Formats: C-alpha cells, structure tokens, sequence
C-alpha cells in the first residue's frame, strides 16, 4: 500500500469543498527555471486519490490546519471486494448452458502467462467501476500495458475469481503475481508524464 | 430579529437585497416578508391608493431580516402581516406598574412603591416595546440584590452605596449602575457620559445601546 | 437542530430506507444470458 | 415552469457568442454583460409576476366566478370632515402620514392619511378619507368618535366622521372560505332524504326532523316546537318542502304522537341492609329518565332495559324482574315512548 | 444493555447535551473511507447451513452503492434467531419407460389431472403393465366413470340455477332420505359425483354447504339465497434485521469521526 | 422594477440634447417598450387564471374541464354563463324540469 | 495516521496477510461431475469449483474416501 | 405538557409501557417515504403527547 | 457495437408560406446519407422499452404537422437525422467524423429557424418549438467549433 | 396572453429602433445589434412559451384543488408464476414467505414478491404462486418467459416460467380518464337522475363499469369488479354508498351480471416473415383475451375497436386482421358482459 | 449547458435513468478491447451532453 | 501501562479476541441422544451439549456420515 | 393467563421427554387489587370480628391469599 | 489492580502510582472453566433433565 499526506493552511474552510475520492497531481520545480538546469523538468512526484479530510488544530498554540491523505490508485481495488451472493440459481425453461460454471456467479481467467491472466483479470472489472469524473474512468488514468513474465516456464492456468472469500482485487491480484518472481508495484509513468502505470 | 430600512426615490427592490444581504438572488425571499404584491415598491402614493396595505412606496418602511430568519418560514408567516406590531413582540408587553411616576421618584429603594393603574377602560394598563424597557428597567434597579422571592442575585446594592461623596464612592457607584442595566442580555452595553455632585446629591446620566 | 433533540434532518437521507433485495445479474452474471 | 437568474443570463451569453463575433470580453464592468444582466432580471420579475398571478388563481381564482367574496385583511376606512372658525385665505397644506387620534379615552385606535390634501382658497369645509393603522375587525369605530387631529392648528376647530368605520375586514383560512363554497354547493342537493332533512331544518322552529321512506308515500313528522307540532307549521314547511320533493312521488306531513309505558319493576339487592327511600327513588328517576331519551320509531326492547337498569351497580343488583311487562313493546313510526307511570320494588 | 441508538426514534430517546466553541482546547475531526461496505445482512447462528436445511440468508444492497463500491459484502452472525387421453399417455412413455419407477410416473398422471388420486393412478398403471394393454372394462372398475361420452371435453353443460334445483328433486324424492341418515351418504355423494364433474364448474367444499342448508331446511330453505350461494361462490425477521442493518452502516462516508478536547467538565 | 432602473448606472437615461440622432437612446427605449408592453401582458395574464374573467381559449378550457363545451357561433358571455348556470341544475324536481324545458324551449 | 493506510479488516483493528488467505476449518461443497474412470469428482463451492484443472481425470482431482 | 407527561408515566401499568414502546417501533421503522404557541412551533409535539396519553392512541400512546 | 435505438425514433427516422430571414434548401450531408444507408440496409438492433417521454415521443407524432405540412414534416425529419448523426460519431465509433464539415451544420440551422418561426403561427405545438430553440444554439456552437476538433484529433 | 414569435418581436424591435432617431443604424445579419435583439426576442418567446404552460398546469392544480375530487395512485402489477421440479416431490416442503422473483434480461430487471404462505405437497410435479412487483409502474408488464429467477430455492426446482404476459401493471390515472370521471361528478351534482346513481356506483374504488336500467319506479344497478363477480360486502357497500345518492320513494335493486362466452377465432397477417414465431401467436393471444376482460357492461361487441387495439401492437409488423363469424356486432343485453372466450390463432 | 442537462436529467423517469447508467456502463466496456463557444475544445462535452435527450439517442442520455 | 489493561492471555502478551472464540481443530463427545425419525444425534462434551436445540430432530441437529 | 396448550418445552435438555402440554388454561394470574374489592373485603373483615359464624367462617377461609370462591 | 513505587532520584522526586478498572474486573477474571472427570451419579435414581 502506497500512502502520502498534504498539509493544508486554515485559510478556508477545506471541510465543504474537498469530496472524497478526488484525484490531487502534485509537480515539484527541482531548481531554478532560467539557469537551464537539467531538474527543469517539471517532474510529477505523486497522483493519488485523497481518502481522508479533517481539521487540526490545537488552540493553546493558537494555530490549526487542515490534513488531507490518500493512496496511488490503491483504494479502487482493495475497496472492491469479489463478495459472493448464496441464494440464486439462474434457471431456465427448457435451456441451459454448454459451459459449466454458468448461472452462478462463477467466471474463471485462462493464460498462459501473468500478462495474459493480469490483463483478463483487470479488464473484467475496471471499466464499470464508474466515478463522477467531469472528462473517463480508472482505464484511462492507468495505462496497465507493458506486462511481462515468464511465460515459457509457466503453463495454462485456470485461475479463479473467487479464490479468496469476498476479499479485495488486491488480495486476487497477489496470487495472480506469484511472488517473489515478479513484482508488482504502482509508479509514475515517466515514458507518458501527467498518468500513473500499473507495473 | 430584524433591521428597519425605508424605500428611497426610485429604488428597486432588486437594490436593497444586494446591499445588505450581498447576493441580489435573495430579493425573491424578500419581498414576502414585506407581504408586497408585484409592484413591490413603486414610486407614487396615488398608486399606493390601489390597495395601501399589500405596497410600499417613497417614504415608507420595509423589514430587513437577518439571514439566519430568511428561510425561516415561520419569520415569512409573521413579518408579513404583524408590519409594526413586530417591535413590541420583539421587546415584550406587560403591565403597567408605573402608575405614579412623579411619586416613585420621591422614595426610590424603599418598598411599596409601585402600583397596578389603568388605561383604556375596564383593563389593567399595559406596557410595550421601549416603555415596557423603561419600566423593568426603573424597577430592576431601585430593588435590592436578594429580595425577590425565587432567582435572587437580582436588583442592586445602591441601597449599601451611600457614602461621603468622594469620587472613589462615585465610580464604584458608577460601576454598581453599569452592572445593573448590562445585566439584561436585551442591552449591548452601557457607557457613563457624565457624573456630577451638588453637595449631598449625586447627579449623572448613562446612555445604553439597545439593540436594534 | 436542538428542538426536542431532532437532530440534523440530513442524518436520515433519501437512501436510508430506499433500497431492494440483493441478488445476481449486476455484473457478469447477465452477459451470458443474452439469447 | 420559471427559470432563475443564472438560467437566462447564461442562455443570454451563449446565444449572443453564437450570433455575435465583435463581442468577446464579459468581465463585471462591460456595458454588453450588465446590459443583458439588466434584461435577465426583468424576465426573472415577469417570471415571478406570472408565478404569483398562478398562485392566485389555484387559490381561489376558480371559485371567484361562483358568487362569494374573498377577503385581504384590509385595515378599516371611511370618509371624515373637518371645519373651521372661519373661511379660509390660504391653500393650507395637509400631509400625507398626519395623525387622527381617538378623542375618547377608552378607544386607543389610531388612523393615518395615505396622500395630501390641499384646502381650497375659501372652502369652510373640506372631506377626506382616512386608513386605521390596525388591521381586523377591532379598527371598527362607532359613530362621533374621531374628533381630534395631532397636528392642529388656530383655523381648526372640531372633526367629525358622520358615517360609522364598515370597511373593518378580516382574513380567514383557505379551508374556511372551501367550507363556505361546500356549504353551497352542497345545499344544490334536491330530491334526496339528507337533502329533504336540510331543506327542512333550514327553515326555524325545525329540529329532530325524522323521515320515513316507502314505494307509495312519503312521510315526514317532527317535534320541533317544544315536543308538538303546530297546523300553521306544517302548512308552511308542506309548501317550502315542494322543490325538495321527488317528481311524481307523493309528499306527505303528520305530527308526532307519543305511547305512555307502565312499568312496575323488582329488583333484588344482595346487601339489605343498604335499602332506603333515597335508593329507590333515585331507582325510579334512573329508569324514568332513560325511558323519557328514546329515539323516534325505538322500539322498547326488554333486553336494553335490563342492561341499563343493572348497569347502576353490578354488586348492588343481583336479580331483576318485571311484573306488568310482558315482552319487548313494538311502536310505529310516528310513535315515540314516554314515562307515564314507574313504580321499584326491593326485594 | 440496550439495543442501538441508529433507530430514529431511539435515536432522539438520548437525552442531548451542549458545549460551545468556548470550551474547546483542540479538534480532530474529519470524514474517512476506512469503513466501506455496499451488502449488509444478519445470518442467523452457524449451525444452520444453506445445504441441509431452510433459508440461509436474505441481504439488502443499493443500485447506485454497488458502482463504486461492488459486492462489498457485511456479515454478523446473530446467536438467537378422459381415457383415451390416459390410455394415450402411457402408450407415449411406453411399458419400458413406465416399468421404471411407477410410483413416480404415476405422480405425472395424477399432477396432469386431478380427477384420479395416488391410489387410482397408482391400480390402472399395475394393470397396465402385466396385461400390457388397457380395456374400458379396467377403467370403470379403477372407478365409475362414462367412458362412452365424448361431449364434455368440447362442451359442458352452464348448470344454471333452475337445473341444480332440478337435479336435487331427482337425488332426494322421498321424505325418509333425511331422516335415513345411510342412505342421505349414497344419495349426496351420488350428487357430488355428477355435480362435480358434469357440468361447466366443480366444488366439494362448496357444494357441501349447500346440502347442509339444504338437508337442514329439509329440501327448502327460507330464501333462494340457498340456490343462488353456489352459482355466485363458484367462477420478516431476516427481512428486518438485513434492512435496519443495511440503515445503520451504509452511510459511514460522509460522516466526521474524531477527538475532541473540551474542557474538563 | 423596470429596465432603466437598475441598468448600469454610468449609462445614459434621457435624450441628448448636443445631436437630434441617438442610438444609444433608441436602443435603451425600444428595449424598455418591449418590456413594459411584456409587464402588461404578464399583469393582464392573472384575468385569464380564473374563470370569472377568462377569455377565449381559457374560457374553452374551463367549459371543457367543466364539460360544457363551445356552440357554434357563441360569444364568450353567454358561454361563460351556460358554463357556471350549468353547476346549479338541481335536477328532479318539478320546477326543475320546468326550467330545463324552457331553456330548452 | 498516515502509515495505517494498509491492508485491514475487523471492527478490531487486525493486520491482514497470509494468514488470512489460509482457510480455518472445514466446508461443504456439492458434488457436480464425477471423472468415472479415477473415480475422483470435482465439488462446487456456491459460486466456485475446486478440482476441476487441465488434467482430466488422473493427474488432478480431489480424491474419495474408501 | 412535556413535563406532565412524564407524570401521567409515572403511573402507567407495565402491559401500557411495552405497548407504548411497540408502537414506537412501529412508527419508527415507517417513517422515510422559550415555549410559546404564539409566533412559534417548537412546541407541538410536546401538547399532542398530553392529549394522545389522556385520551388513548393504542394501550399507551405513540410519540 | 451501436447502442440500440428506441423504436419510436427508428420508426420516425426511417421516412406558399416561406420565411423572411431564413429559407431551407432541402441539401443532405454525407455523414447523414451514409447513416441513413446504414439503418435502411443493415437491422440495427432496438429497444423494447419506451420509458423515456420526450423528443418524438407523443410531441413530433401527435402534433398535426404530420398531416396538415408533410413538407415541413420533412425539415424536422432531416433536423433529426443531422442531430443523429453528430451525436452518433463522437459518442461511438469517430471514424465518420471525417466527412462532416461547417456547411452540413450551417444549413442545418437555417432549416431549423424556418421550421420553428412557421411553428411560432400555431399556438398548441409550442412545445416542440421549446427543444427546437436549445438545440438551435446547440447547433451553432458544433458549427463554431468543428473546425478545431478535427485538427486537434 | 397572446403568443408573440420571434420574428414579429423582432420586427417591432427592428422598427421601435429606426424611428427612435436612429439612421445610422443597420440591421444586416452578422451584426451585433442584430444579434442581441434576436437573442431578446427569443427570451421574450420563451417567457410567453412558460408562461403558457405555467397557466395550463396552474388551470389543472387549481381544478385538483377546487373540490375533493383528485385522480387515484397506479396499481401494481401482478400475476401468476410456474414452478417445473426435476421430480414430483416426496415429502411436504415449505416456502418462505417474501420469496423473491427475478429475471436475468437486461431490459426487466424488475423485481417480485410474494405476500403469503404456500406449501408444496408431496406427489405435485408443479406449483403455481401469485407475485405482485414491487415497483409501481408499467415495467412490471413484463411479456412472455421473463421472469425466470428464483431466490432461496431449493435443488428440486428445475425451471422457472411464467405462461402468460402479466399485462396488469399501470402507470399513474390517465388525463383523458380523470377528465371524464371529473365530467361525470358534475353532471352527478344534480341529484335523482340516471348520472346521479352512475356516479354513486362507480365512485368505489373496486367496482368498474356500472349500469343503470330504469324500470318504472324501479331501478336496478349492474355491478361488477374487474374480475367481473360481486361479492356481498362490496354489494352492501355500493347500496349504502347510493342511499345518498339514490332518489327517494323509488325501489333500487341489484343483481350482479351474467357473463357472455364467445370465441374470437381471429386470424393475422405478419408483414415479416421472420419475425413470425411461437412467441408472437401467445403475445397476440393474451393481448386479445385481455382486450377481452376489462369491458363495461351493456356494450355491443365493436371488431373495429377490436382490431385497431390489437394492431396499436405494432402497426408495421401487423398488416391485416379478419374474422370467421363475429363480423357483425353481438348486441348485448343490460345484464350481459362480454369475458370469458376461447381465442385461436390461425396464421395466414 | 450544464444546467439544462441536469434538469432534464432530474426530469427523466427512474428507469429512464437506469437505462442511461446501463448504456453508460456498456460504453465503458467499448472503451477498449475559461469556457467559449469560439476557439475552445473544453466545452465540446457540454454541447454533445446536450444532445441524446432532444433526440432518442436511446432511452436516456450518453455521458 | 494504563493502557494495557485489556483482554490478554498467554505468558507472552497476545490480543484476544474474536480469533480466539474460533476453535482450532477436531474435538471428541459422545452420543447421548439420538432423534431416529431424522437419524441426527446430539453429542456431549465434558460439561456442554452440542445440537440440541427448540427443535425437535429436523430443523435443527448434528448431521451423521453415510 | 395463557391459552390452552402454550407451555411447549421444558427449555432444558429433556433427554427422556418427547413433549409438554396444559389441558387448562391458566385463570389465577390476576392484576393488583381495586378500591372496590379492598372495601367489599375490609366489610366481611368488620363483620368477621365474632367467631362461630358462617359469615366469619366466610373470611376465616378467604384470609389465604390464593382462594378466590 | 495495581499499586507500585515510582521514582527517579536523578530528579529527586517520587510518586506512588494506582491503577484500576471500572468494575470489569470480577467478570473478566472469573473464568469459567471445565472439570473433566466428576461423574456425581446416585443409587438407583436420576434426573429427568439432561445435563
């Protein structure tokens, strides 16, 4: 889990503007602008998605702030569990389907590698977790490409979606990993600054 | 409570909103306050004559709530149709006890000295508004601090402040005055603007801000 | 609001009491059954 | 449905950037930006003009057109005159705002003048009218009490107001003008029993009316004027009851008669040491007084008889009975019972 | 001991206290999404299991909740809550089929018509079977019934009020039939039968009725309504616990939880 | 309130006396005529929400929510009055029926 | 604070990890398809199945008692 | 009223209290879908508890 | 992949006086005659419901426009599929985009104030001239942008 | 008031500027005065626009208001649901009250719910439960084999199937229908008169579509619910009802009605070959037989109404309809209602 | 623009909504696999919002 | 310190809670009382009764291997 | 003062019991006693005052609380 | 529950420090805990409840 915190002045009153679950690019100027300097860059530091706004304040030192803190693009899946649903059959008159695992919720992820389950696991959920972005989703914002592993000494896998009990992507997402022998992690995207990369 | 305003030549209703309560938008709650038909305020009086009660115009009062009672429809409900009667609910009404003013005057801090007396016909007199102020007021004062039989710590010691007319006995008297009219959480504060001895008199004035 | 200890009228929402039993065909479930 | 002011300023500033390419600055201070914000506010005013106007007439715009009146808490006005030593030689002025207080003490009213008024060169006498400063009925003064003026002068000798205050208004609920209007619209009812009921109690010197319905006729009888029924009261309400009858169904109008119930009735106690004369007769008054409140066409039925008159006290009664009753006594329409003799036992 | 101020109207049951801003040293105080949750439900006590018995569970959930938040699951374990057509049915499945579990191939028959109960369904297929063919001399013996009558499949006589009166001065046409209580069995369900079947509409309970008035009243009641009565009769504790608990806690967002240093009172 | 009142109070109000041509005035009246032509309107709108004064199209709205219906070459008078007379029918009675006749007469 | 933004669950806070993933106890599951030939089946969890890989029959499967 | 409405409680039997509360449930788990009475409506609820208690709305009352 | 169309406006989208200030001239853009190809050859798929009461539904079929001016009926038919066919590239599949250019919304406007100030004469249909006026500025604002997007793009 | 256009606004704004002193001016197009007077002139049509529909919709709140008289919530839909079980059960099984009843199609995700106990005896291969949809509003009209979910069921189920289009579900009480009963209350002000009973009948809530037949010195009313019978309290209600309102001295009775059994036998012709299936001959049929429920007493057998409702359907797909024998209308008698028919569907 | 969506939008019924979130939530699955009329892309969403209520772009609005 | 004072237990200092209510493994008993209609038993432990609940022998009851 | 057959179970283990049942309802759960009844008992209490009487004997075997006739 | 010394004489001072619970702990130290071998059987009787 990946967490950053921002201190802000009691200027305003941040309690009645700032909804949850906004996103906050932060830019860091390294060194000064006409000097030509290489840290002229403009680099982003951080993008995240704020989880958390409260006052501070302690009155006998006559000062207050305002904290706001949050997570690299963490919160969307570890917040989405896979629940299960225990009383629905799904039957029809006279009909019914070729492939088992059908009417319950059961869906199953087949690859021959981690970039081949990863993308299918990813793609299933992420673009109908909807947000109230004035411009988009979670699929823009993160690119998710790039992915690689050893797929000459990994065979097919029949992974499933409910292996862990109404747990997180996150905790879905470790076992797809197979740890140590690769590593996950989210970063800057510094081949397309301005978005963060699912590694 | 409320702020008094009266129609200028030829403003809008749109203006008076804006500059008291910032956002012009607000004039819409306003005017049913004023229990103002369309031609909210209109110049003429001869327009006026339409139907006097349900119009304002050039020279006349208006209400100004504060925002808190803006939205309040009960605030609307009352402003509309109470107008001037708002004042005297707003600073109460009670009987009329000063019955005798020249006399009461003659031997403040002794008892028995207020009376029940009788206005209109077949009625106890009663007091309102500013008057219903200068009663409880007069009274509260020429009581001493313990003798009202339940909530004591009420009235004052101006019955214990009789000294030798040096300034120290002055200012303390001074103090023991302030303290009794700010009591009331109805008075802003009170200020002195003169004391003054003849002798064996004491004389002086203090003027009290009331709110709105 | 301190009347009576009412509270803050916001406390019981639109979607405190709307709401509907839980059951499948959300997500996944009904992509399969589009005869 | 109306739009507020953001609404029409902003369709105002996207539909002038579609027509108009010279215009492109919009800052708090262009002619063009206060222009069409001056524009906007109009169409919010006319807006809440028509809004109002609606208000109206959902109201009570539709029952207008029925005859009643609507009332707007109006304060109370009416013409009053003033007079003078002698003529004048001045165009003496007279503001809007002056005072016309009560000169009776017991009257605290108050009236004020809505506009000037300019006395004529030579006029010994001059009408104006005046407005009470309280609204309702208590603005209502009798006649000859108006009769001083606060800002009196040496010309000024007396007023007076000839004609009474009876523009005193005061404003009810929506309800009760709707209850008023019903109250019409339910008396356009004609040719039904509820309908006969009020067209007859409309009258005076109707009440208890009791109505007995059949096929062949249609019999109506009262007690309305102190138990009995005059003949000059049911020639007057035969003739008022002919727009109220039925088409082609006969109407007809009797009197009230009464049957007097003898009854000598026992009654066993479980304590007899608590008998006396004050019981019984407190008994027979009982008894006496349940049977005098029966209703029209009630027939006296025993059972009810014994439910109220063991009903006194349930330890006190433990046996009852009636000598001179044989079973329940069956009644016409027309009759009604009544006590002609009670006589109680003590067993 | 109490059970949880959430409700409304416990809700407003506690009694209220004030404090100023006057009174305040410090504050931390602020929304958070530590606590998520979307399906809220109340199991009852973990002996009962979907697999062996009654109904497990009954959740609650939102439509618009689910979006940001999906499947997102809450659980509390609560400790204290015609022969033609009969003849041409087993000639579809044939003997082979039908050799094959008789008690339950009868139970189809009996499902499709309810004229023939468990046990006659259950006798002619046993013939059926042995014999390997079935006669109108098996079917009337299973029970009375006219086999040559073809009309009532198409049409069936309306029974209006006048023929029901009719047909009860057939069934009882002597006085003795209601004092002879052995004979009022033979002769009332000899009605039933015919009653029952025959005509356009069929009912025990309600033509029972009225042979009680009827037999009663000895064949005539005080009123018609006794021949008209048959031709106008005949033509959350898992909820709550799962809603209130869904009422509670979906709204942790948007909440403020914190601390607070008021002075020492 | 009224378009010239509350227009930005730097402007202009009143003719120019310097030049007989002002675009500036002629602007600021057509636009001010229109408006007070739509506030006469819009005061005038408030007859056509009751029935006692409604005219024309609302008139015919009223009889037909009324039921009472338009006859053919029928001023808005005796529309109005068939219209509200045809509440009060207080059919059954003799004198009734007598009426009804002679209005059918 | 900032740093206890981490993987938890329970109204007590509790630190999720691989113990969590592990199961404790024992479950019940329905028999769906048998691989007669092994004799090996392969249960349904209420909405997943166990067994049940590439392999067949013979060299996957969950085994019977005897 | 507020105040003597606890009074008339005092005296309530244990049958009228838990109807009282039962129906307090009910009307709760239904809902979503300076005392002056001049000038003023703060308080109503306080006087229909009075009138509720004294005349019988149910065994005990609601509200 | 096209979402599916409801069946009111599949129906309604397959088939003297004169204005002062704006004229029509009855002219088809090519991104409209290629969609209206698309739905005359090809079954596009449709809805079922009819929840949604607005645009055509019970506005542009019960007014009398129908069948007193099936001349104008035809301007409102060519509105529609011209507004159906710039929502149709942006929201899916912006391939067609490239055929549209300024004249094809140009006139499109024209047509639509024409349409509107003869539906201005009759009092009763008001109301499908109050979506006319917010979608005649809507137009205008595609017509004064166009340009730049397909560069930007 | 009058509806004013934007051209005639802006042609009197056009003018109003050239006569107040104004040559300089011009009022080509693509010029700013032009524009902003355009702009007004629209604001001022849009003003007159709402301020027409603000008095229509003020017309229909103050007549809502005026009276008691006020139009009835929707229904909520219901009908029947069929259970098929692998085999006939063998022992008595229960099911749970509040069973709730889906369907996987995107297009009705509606819910339903049952309201009372049922029971399962053994030996049943079938069980049929009635459901009522718990929104309120037309989506519960759901067509042909579309609820077909079930939650809480056991293993023995095997399908899940309703035979017939529920086609009961309404939305909220149609302007033309209030309008009508409106105009019937004021016709029914004037007391003793056959519109004065109509209205006394039909202002309950159950009964629909009354008549009245007036024989000398004797009424008869015929009532009947939308299931077509009478049950006795809801009789004794309406005869209370119309005491008020009955003319007195005058006999009023009543006697339910007598239904009326005729079978259609319409024959279709589909303009898509295709589109022609199964599905289709069961959705004509049950909009038939529904047209054929919910009909008023003492009313002639109409086939053009006929015909146009079952062509409402859809008036492309459906090219012609015809029939066998009921060409001509079947008169029916005062205590008739047309019902009950058998409706066979026979191709082209 | 803005505006007026978000009215039509309250206007729209219940189901209308939810079939607009379906088509919403379909679009999202196709992904893959200051303001001025004039000279400015920022408000291009506005004026396509716009449309698919004034016309049937299926049963509710797109984005 | 104050703090401490909380549900513990062990000789090193280890957090109960709902983790401990949870039982680890298999435990013996013995049958008691067997409901024959439904074949379910309800077994014993040393000094508690496991089953046996209000009902009778079907709704209710410890199932028994096949 | 239950209904007849309401006592179900023994709430125990109830090994060798299969079921409880009560053929009679519960009368003898009576409310607390009024003004009247106090008075009509405080009467029999004077009156009961001399021995060797049936109206003595009357309270002399109504003074145990549970007896009622 | 608790009573102990404290003190740093660096600093020259001390204090006696007391620390408690408000009443949990009675419940929260009596264990109910489990006998395993007691039979208490009688001659020739029994109970009629079980456990």
């Amino acid at each position: 889990s990946s967490v950053f915190q921002i201190n802000m002045a009691g200027d305003t009153y941040w309690d009645k503007l700032v909804m949850a679950n906004d996103i906050i690019r932060i830019f860091i100027t390294p060194n000064d602008d006409p000097n030509d300097k290489e840290g002229k860059q403009e680099r982003l530091i951080q993008v995240g998605m704020v989880s958390q706004v409260s006052k501070v304040g302690s009155y006998g030192n006559d000062q207050t702030q305002f904290r706001i803190t949050g997570q690299s693009f963490v919160k969307p899946f570890m917040k989405f569990g896979l629940g299960v649903i225990q009383e629905v059959q799904a039957v029809l008159p006279e009909v019914g389907w070729l492939i088992d695992g059908d009417g319950d919720n059961e869906v199953k992820f087949t690859g021959s590698s981690a970039h081949e389950v990863m993308t299918g696991i990813i793609r299933r959920f992420i673009p109908y977790m909807k947000y109230n972005y004035t411009e988009n989703t979670i699929d823009n914002y993160l690119d998710y490409d790039d992915l690689s592993s050893w797929d000459e000494f990994e065979k097919l896998t029949e992974v499933s979606a409910f292996t862990n009990f109404d747990g997180s992507l996150k905790q879905l997402m470790d076992m797809v990993t197979a740890r140590p022998f690769n590593e996950l992690f989210f970063k800057n995207s510094e081949k397309t600054p301005g978005k963060a990369q699912l590694v | 409570r409320f702020k008094k305003h009266v129609v200028q030549h030829e403003e809008t209703m749109q203006a008076i909103a804006q500059r008291y309560y910032g956002d012009v938008s607000y004039w819409i709650d306003l005017v049913e306050h004023n229990n103002l038909k369309y031609p909210y305020l209109v110049e003429t009086d001869e327009e006026k004559m339409k139907d006097p009660e349900r119009l304002a115009s050039t020279g006349d009062t208006l209400i100004i709530p504060i925002e808190s009672d803006l939205t309040d429809v009960s605030a609307k409900e009352i402003n509309s149709r109470d107008k001037d009667v708002l004042v005297e609910l707003a600073l109460g009404r009670d009987l009329n006890i000063t019955a005798d003013e020249k006399y009461f005057n003659e031997h403040g801090t002794s008892d028995n000295i207020l009376a029940f007396s009788t206005n209109g016909n077949g009625d106890l007199d009663t007091v309102k508004g500013i008057d219903n102020m200068k009663q409880q007021l007069q009274a509260r004062l020429l009581t001493p601090r313990g003798s009202l039989m339940l909530h004591p710590n009420y009235g004052s010691d101006l019955h214990n402040l009789f000294g030798l007319n040096i300034p120290e006995q002055a200012t303390l008297i001074e103090m023991e005055v302030l303290r009794t009219l700010t009591s009331d959480n109805r008075v802003k504060s009170a200020n002195l603007i003169d004391w003054k001895i003849q002798g064996n008199v004491y004389s002086g004035q203090f003027s009290v801000e009331i709110k709105s | 609001i301190l009347e009576d200890g009412k509270g803050s009228p916001h406390r019981f929402a639109g979607l405190w009491n709307q709401s509907s039993d839980f059951m499948g065909g959300l997500m996944g479930e009904d992509t399969s059954k589009e005869l | 449905k109306t739009r507020k002011l953001t609404n029409i300023l902003s369709k105002l500033i996207d539909k002038t950037m579609a027509g108009t390419s010279k215009i492109t600055d919009f800052t708090p201070g262009s002619a063009s930006r206060s222009l069409l914000e001056a524009v906007s506010l109009e169409i919010e005013q006319f807006y809440i003009l028509t809004k109002e106007n609606i208000d109206w007439g959902i109201q009570e715009g539709i029952i207008e057109a029925f005859d009643f009146q609507k009332r707007q808490s109006k304060r109370a006005y009416g013409d009053v005159t003033i007079q003078f030593y002698q003529p004048l030689d001045m165009r003496m002025y007279i503001p809007a705002g002056t005072t016309f207080t009560s000169t009776r003490q017991e009257y605290p009213q108050q009236f004020e003048t809505l506009v000037d008024y300019y006395a004529e060169p030579d006029s010994t006498e001059i009408v104006v009218e005046v407005y009470c400063k309280e609204t309702g009925v208590a603005g209502n003064v009798p006649e000859g009490t108006i009769n001083t003026i606060a800002s009196g002068s040496s010309l000024i000798r007396s007023v007076n107001n000839e004609y009474s205050f009876n523009t005193g208004t005061k404003e009810e609920s929506q309800e009760d003008f709707k209850r008023r209007f019903h109250s019409f619209v339910e008396s356009r009812g004609r040719a039904t029993n509820k309908s006969v009921r009020y067209g007859a109690l409309q009258i005076p010197d109707v009440e208890g009316v009791y109505v007995y319905e059949e096929t062949g006729h249609i019999t109506v009888f009262a007690h309305d004027r102190n138990g009995n029924l005059s003949d000059t009261l049911k020639e007057d309400i035969i003739d008022a009851l002919q727009d109220y009858r039925p088409s082609g169904i006969m109407l007809d109008v009797t009197g009230v008669e009464k049957e007097e119930v003898n009854v000598s009735a026992t009654v066993t106690i479980s304590n007899k040491s608590r008998i006396g004369d004050t019981l019984q007769k407190h008994i027979e008054s009982v008894i006496r007084s349940y049977l005098n409140n029966l209703k029209t066409s009630d027939d006296l039925i025993i059972t009810d008889l014994i439910q109220a008159i063991m009903n006194i006290d349930d330890v006190l009664i433990y046996d009852v009975s009636f000598d001179n009753l044989d079973e329940n006594i069956i009644v016409p329409p027309q009759g009604i019972i009544r006590a002609g003799e009670i006589k109680v036992e003590l067993k | 001991l109490r059970k949880t101020p959430f409700n409304p109207t416990e809700w407003r049951a506690l009694d209220m206290i004030k404090v100023p801003t006057e009174d305040f040293i410090e504050e931390d105080v602020g929304k958070s999404d530590v606590e998520t949750y979307s399906i809220f439900t109340a199991t009852p006590a973990g002996m009962l299991k979907e697999l062996n018995g009654d109904v497990f569970s009954k959740p609650q959930f939102h439509p618009e909740l689910t979006d940001r938040y999906g499947y997102t699951k809450f659980e509390v374990e609560n400790i204290y809550l015609t022969y033609s057509k009969i003849m041409k049915d087993l000639s579809n499945y044939g003997r082979d089929n039908i050799s094959k579990g008789i008690d339950k191939y009868t139970s189809k028959l009996s499902s499709k018509y309810k004229n023939l109960k468990k046990a006659q369904a259950k006798k002619i297929i046993e013939k059926f079977v042995k014999e390997g063919k079935v006669t109108e001399k098996e079917y009337e013996k299973i029970t009375g019934n006219k086999v040559d009558d073809e009309l009532t499949s198409d049409n069936r006589p309306k029974l209006t009020k006048d023929k029901l009166k009719s047909i009860l001065k057939e069934k009882f046409k002597t006085q003795d039939d209601f004092n002879n209580s052995k004979k009022k069995k033979k002769a009332k369900t000899d009605a039933l039968k015919e009653l029952t079947t025959k005509y356009r509409f069929g009912n025990k309970t309600h033509a029972t009725t009225l042979l009680d008035e009827y037999i009663k009243y000895k064949g005539e009641p005080p009123n018609d309504e006794a021949f008209d009565k048959y031709l106008k009769a005949i033509e959350s504790p898992l909820v709550m616990f799962s809603r209130m608990l869904f009422n509670w806690y979906h709204g942790n967002p948007n909440f403020y939880a914190g601390d607070i240093i008021v002075l020492g009172d | 309130a009224n378009f010239l009142k509350n227009l930005h109070p730097l402007l202009r109000r009143d003719r120019n006396k310097k030049d007989n041509q002002d675009p500036n005035f002629a602007l600021i009246d057509a636009l001010n005529e229109e408006m007070n032509q739509v506030e006469k309107d819009a005061i005038e709108s408030k007859l056509q929400s009751s029935l006692k004064t409604s005219t024309s199209e609302y008139l015919d709205k009223f009889g037909d929510w009324f039921g009472v219906y338009r006859k053919t070459d029928e001023k808005d008078d005796v529309y109005r009055a068939r219209i509200i007379k045809y509440l009060l029918l207080k059919r059954g009675t003799n004198n009734a029926i007598i009426d009804a006749i002679k209005d059918y007469l | 604070m900032v740093v206890r933004f981490q993987s938890s669950m329970g109204r007590s806070l509790k630190r999720v990890d691989s113990d969590d993933l592990n199961v404790k106890g024992l479950v019940l599951a329905t028999v769906s398809k048998i691989n007669y030939k092994y004799q090996s089946v392969e249960v349904k969890v209420n909405n997943l199945t166990l067994g049940s890989r590439i392999g067949d029959d013979g060299s996957l499967a969950v085994p019977y008692p005897k | 009223a507020s105040q003597r409405v606890d009074e008339g409680i005092k005296e309530l039997d244990k049958n009228a209290r838990k109807t009282r509360d039962r129906n307090n449930q009910e009307i709760s788990r239904r809902e979503n879908t300076i005392y002056n009475p001049r000038q003023s409506t703060n308080g109503l609820k306080g006087n229909i508890d009075n009138m509720a208690l004294i005349i019988g709305y149910g065994d005990g009352g609601v509200s | 992949n096209f979402i599916p169309q409801p069946q009111g406006l599949l129906r309604f989208l397959n088939t003297s006086f004169v204005s002062k200030f704006y004229t029509p001239q009855l002219q088809l853009s090519e991104l409209a005659k290629k969609v209206l190809t698309n739905i005359k050859t090809d079954d596009i798929p449709v809805l079922e419901r009819e929840f949604n009461d607005n645009t055509i539904i019970h506005k542009a079929n019960d007014t009398l426009l129908k069948v007193q001016a099936p001349r104008m009926y035809m301007i409102l038919q060519s509105i529609v599929l011209e507004a159906y066919a710039i929502v149709n590239c942006f929201v899916e599949n912006p391939s067609s985009l490239k055929y549209l250019t300024e004249e094809d919304v140009s006139i499109t406007r024209e047509n639509l104030n024409y349409v509107a100030d003869y539906l201005g004469n009759y009092d009763d249909y008001n109301s499908v001239v109050l979506d006319l006026r917010d979608l005649d500025l809507c137009f205008s604002a595609i017509e004064l942008q166009l340009p730049l997007i397909k560069k930007e793009a």
